[PDB]
């Protein structure tokens, strides 16, 4: 709390986490929101325009849904549009201008000096005064193949615009992600209603598809498998209790009495303020085991 | 997860260039690797990351071998100066020591 | 008693992994894409000194 | 082939199908023929007679 | 084709083949590159469809592009699909027809034409500029998207002269590529389609159902007047075989019940056999799953005789028990006498079951294509007979 | 373990709380409900 | 022999995720039969017509 | 024992150059392979064995 109250700067949203959890979350390149709609297509514009609609289409159905399209469009660009006609007028192909763009202004590596086991790169660039601002790029001197003195504005047009800061690709296709989130509720039925509403009130462009995913995809599986082994366990336990007493009455009595010990155990979590999870599950299983042991040793006597 | 990381370092290109030059071929070639559950690609300012996620219960060495199976076929299609490199043999719990 | 036990069960909450507190911490600010090379170092130094 | 009263759909292919498992030149023809259900072919007309 | 010995791990073989593939990629010509085959065998091709157009709007090139860039990537996401290979259709290309007359007139060779063509289809970006406290990242165009861009390519330019454009030397158009494979539907006309390949040793029914559901869900986003007509699927044959096997087994069980009702004068002892036979097959299938051994059509067609060979012990036990319980009628512990009546024939039946089970090792003996093909049958037979022995004992 | 605060003690407390809470009824159970339900077994 | 008559690829146009090849070839009239190949115009490096 | 041989060819380069540019990085990288007991290596006027 003191750390959060001390560090305060504009443009930052503070988070204080553990290092290991931070690294695991950084390496986890998955979806964190409960429900995620993946819109795949052939280009970015169509999928973005489709997600712009799916956002409000899913935000209308019953249930809190903070539908956020994406935070990717955040880049700023200075586009130098090369004109093939004005470049041919001086006898320079597109590559002839891209050479100056990447070498004179970009400053790409052109070799490496060896100093034993090390290797230090070599840079080849223009001075800072000629590549400071777009107005300086519009006056970038260029020497044509025929040794003619011209500028960059004579074979191209420099314009400023915005764009993306990072491009995502799912299965080698431009994909847009939409996050639908809730809390303290199982998202098992809202998925079907969302899919129905999207298929009814939204049209798909040629070469575009939509899919749903999220954590719930695994839950519906895991829980299911559990319900297949919870009975089995009891069975494999009953067959043992019978063998211990050679009578069904005692086994049924113990299995029906264990719930009392389970009640005594669970009545403390509320007072403690903790929350039930798999750890509490193992705790309750151990408690039930000890209670069954007590019951058996008592019934024998 | 049991995933493999492929990193490509380009010095001075915008996201779209590294997306349609070094990331698109890598993704298109890794999409046909045996046992891969999914393939994700992140194109940034200069760098390009490719995460090939396999199913659960797969041998990490087997997954790395399968990923390298199709990495050599793409080295000949990338630009001249750049080359793709496979990630380390560690997971998010890999970072143990740090000094300055 | 086994019936009255049904009161805290619904009132009880569910979590995946109780957050484990380590001996260290990690500060991570959410920010915007646009940033230079010198402003980044300046912000880093300011946050570290704070 | 489609003239026989029992075939329901024919899919012919001359050449390869852009895969390493298929290496047929432009002269080799492979035609897949689907046959109607046995309850509609004809009175009798076993597989041998069809072929 | 690199053929290995018998009994080798296919993945081990692929890894060993690749271990030397990288050494050759650097010796082949520039534009070509060797690629490894899929992970499927000759039984890989499971599904086939064709993109039909019930109109005169979409040509073959459009269907081929739709199949290559939309369906190939949409059906490859299936977990256990080896690959979806396209077939038929036309591959659109941009053709430049040069004119030798203009080449001789302007005096320009093909090498410079190629150099100009390769130097006008890329994007070059310089490092991000240092604006006021913020970063702007450049992006330059240059890609080719229309024929007007092709026309405005300069092959030769002279200082204080007139540049020579590509339009004055050649003609740019859109055309078809040299087709290496042509697919076709019924005599109506040609079509373009795809072929789904199944990974080595996997379930075909599940993948077929998955691809069918995917196609059903994707048919909405298809152009107007475009349909996907299936032409082949293994699900039909497998379902037919399974239904035939189930019907034959049900008929055998009904026959057993009828015989037991006819010879024992309407007694339900037949149940003793109706519940003891399936458990043997269950044990056999468990043992099979414990060592892979996928169930082919032969392994499935063999149990019809396994149950017929197993019913003998059950029939003998039932008849002996009936005979002894009827002999007792002439003159708690009674059921002990019945247990004795059973145990007085138990061991003989057990040893008979054991010998008929062990008499199948000569089939596990032979190996090869005949051994791999016939293995599962003898294996399931042996396991079923062993399970039947255990049951007859219990 | 329930009233301690060290390293990784959260999981230990979560696993221990059920047993500490149940150790007050399992004895009562096996001491009162078992004999009563056994006398009523006919 | 390979470019004028063969028509090999000399590039690929990008239109998103697709890639369409480029062909560079002579007309059909100059590569019809062997007699047409025997008359195929050729421009030498020194710009001579043969 | 289990031995793996890596042969590299550097045409016409003194032993020191091939050792600094070829043999040293290979020998330092092969020491991190899981299960590598030792990594020997010698460079000659035109070849390098590891």
């Amino acid at each position: 709390e003191e750390l959060d109250n001390t560090v305060r700067l504009p443009g930052l949203a503070n988070l204080w986490v553990p290092p290991i959890r931070n690294r695991i979350d950084m390496l986890s390149t998955g979806i964190k929101s409960p429900i995620g709609i993946k819109v795949s297509g052939t280009v970015l514009a169509d999928i973005d325009a489709m997600a712009e609609q799916i956002e409000e289409v899913a935000r209308t159905v019953p249930g809190v849904a903070s539908a956020l399209a994406e935070r990717l469009e955040g880049g700023r660009y200075i586009n130098v549009e090369i004109n093939r006609e004005k470049a041919a007028r001086y006898g320079m192909t597109v590559a002839d201008v891209q050479l100056f763009v990447t070498s004179a202004v970009g400053g790409a590596m052109v070799g490496e000096t060896v100093e034993g086991i090390a290797r230090y790169p070599i840079n080849l660039r223009y001075p800072q005064s000629w590549r400071d601002s777009p107005q300086a790029l519009r006056q970038l001197p260029i020497l044509t193949p025929m040794k003619q003195q011209i500028t960059l504005a004579d074979v191209a047009d420099i314009k400023v615009s915005t764009g993306p800061s990072m491009l995502k690709t799912e299965n080698a296709r431009p994909t847009s992600w939409i996050y639908i989130d809730a809390r303290d509720r199982d998202m098992v039925s809202v998925v079907h209603d969302l899919q129905k509403a999207i298929a009814e009130k939204v049209q798909l462009k040629p070469g575009t598809s939509v899919a749903f995913s999220g954590q719930f995809e695994l839950l519906e599986r895991a829980n299911h498998k559990l319900k297949l082994m919870v009975p089995m366990t009891l069975m494999i336990i009953f067959v043992l209790l019978y063998l211990a007493f050679r009578r069904v009455g005692e086994a049924l009595l113990i299995i029906s009495s264990v719930p009392f010990a389970l009640v005594g155990g669970i009545w403390l979590l509320w007072w403690m303020g903790f929350h039930l999870s798999v750890a509490t599950g193992t705790g309750f299983i151990a408690l039930a085991g000890v209670a069954a042991e007590f019951g058996v040793v008592m019934l024998m006597y | 997860d049991v995933q493999v990381i492929i990193k490509t370092s380009y010095p001075g290109q915008a996201p779209q260039i590294v997306e349609n030059q070094v990331t698109y071929p890598l993704t298109t070639t890794m999409l046909s690797v045996p046992g891969a559950k999914t393939v994700r690609g992140f194109s940034q300012f200069g760098d390009s990351y490719v995460y090939v996620i396999f199913e659960d219960g797969t041998d990490p060495y087997w997954a790395r071998s399968r990923v390298l199976e199709y990495l050599n076929q793409v080295q000949g299609k990338l630009p001249a100066g750049v080359s793709a490199e496979l990630g380390p043999d560690a997971t998010g719990v890999g970072w143990i020591y740090e000094y300055a | 008693s086994v019936l009255t036990v049904l009161w805290p069960l619904n009132k009880v909450g569910g979590e995946f992994l109780p957050q484990i507190n380590e001996g260290d911490l990690l500060y991570m600010p959410s920010t915007l894409p646009g940033i230079s090379a010198a402003e980044a170092a300046s912000m880093l130094q300011k946050t570290d000194k704070l | 082939i489609m003239s026989v009263p029992e075939v329901a759909r024919v899919f012919g292919k001359t050449g390869k199908a852009e895969t390493a498992t298929d290496s047929a030149p432009l002269e080799m023809v492979e035609t897949t023929i689907q046959l109607k259900p046995q309850e509609q072919w004809r009175p009798g007309m076993t597989m041998d007679k069809i072929i | 084709y690199v053929i290995f010995e018998d009994g080798t791990d296919p993945y081990w073989a692929r890894s060993r083949v690749l271990e030397y593939l990288n050494q050759v990629q650097g010796k082949l010509p520039a534009g070509v590159s060797a690629e490894l085959g899929p992970d499927a065998t000759g039984v890989g091709w499971i599904y086939e469809y064709a993109l039909v157009d019930r109109s005169g709007k979409h040509d073959l090139a459009d269907l081929r592009s739709l199949q290559d860039w939309f369906l190939k990537y949409e059906l490859k996401t299936i977990p256990d699909v080896a690959e979806v290979a396209s077939v038929g259709g036309v591959v659109k290309e941009y053709q430049v027809v040069i004119d030798p007359q203009r080449l001789a007139q302007y005096g320009i060779s093909l090498a410079e034409v190629k150099s100009a063509l390769d130097a006008s289809n890329q994007e070059a970006g310089g490092s991000s500029i240092e604006l006021a406290e913020a970063e702007y990242m450049v992006r330059a165009s240059g890609y080719l998207q229309t024929l007007d861009d092709f026309n405005h390519i300069v092959l030769k330019a002279s200082e204080n002269g007139v540049p020579v454009y590509l339009r004055d030397v050649a003609k740019v158009q859109i055309g078809p590529e040299m087709r290496r494979g042509i697919a076709e539907l019924n005599g109506e006309g040609e079509v373009a389609g795809g072929v789904v390949i199944l990974r080595s040793g996997k379930n075909a029914r599940e993948v077929i159902a998955a691809v069918k559901d995917k196609l059903e869900t994707l048919k909405s986003s298809l152009p107007e007047g475009v349909e996907i007509v299936t032409t082949y699927d293994r699900s039909q044959l497998i379902d037919r075989a399974i239904d035939n096997l189930s019907g034959k087994l049900l008929e055998e069980f009904i026959v057993v019940a009828v015989v037991c009702a006819l010879f024992l004068w309407h007694v339900r002892s037949a149940l003793v056999a109706i519940i003891s036979l399936p458990l043997g097959l269950c044990i056999a299938f468990i043992v099979m799953h414990f060592q892979g051994l996928n169930a082919n059509i032969m392994s499935l067609g063999g149990i019809a005789i396994a149950v017929g060979a197993m019913v003998d012990a059950a029939i003998v036990m039932i008849e002996n028990a009936h005979k002894r319980l009827e002999e007792w009628q002439h003159q708690k512990t009674r059921w002990q006498v019945i247990t004795d009546a059973s145990v007085e024939v138990g061991p003989a039946l057990f040893i008979s079951l054991l010998i008929i089970t062990l008499s199948f090792i000569p089939i596990f003996t032979l190996e090869g294509q005949e051994g791999r093909l016939f293995g599962p049958l003898a294996f399931t037979k042996t396991y079923a007979m062993a399970g039947a022995a255990l049951l007859a004992i219990v | 373990i329930l009233w301690g605060t060290g390293a990784g003690s959260e999981v230990m407390s979560r696993i221990a709380a059920p047993m500490i809470g149940g150790m007050i009824t399992a004895p009562l159970l096996s001491l009162f409900i078992i004999p009563a339900a056994y006398k009523l077994m006919w």
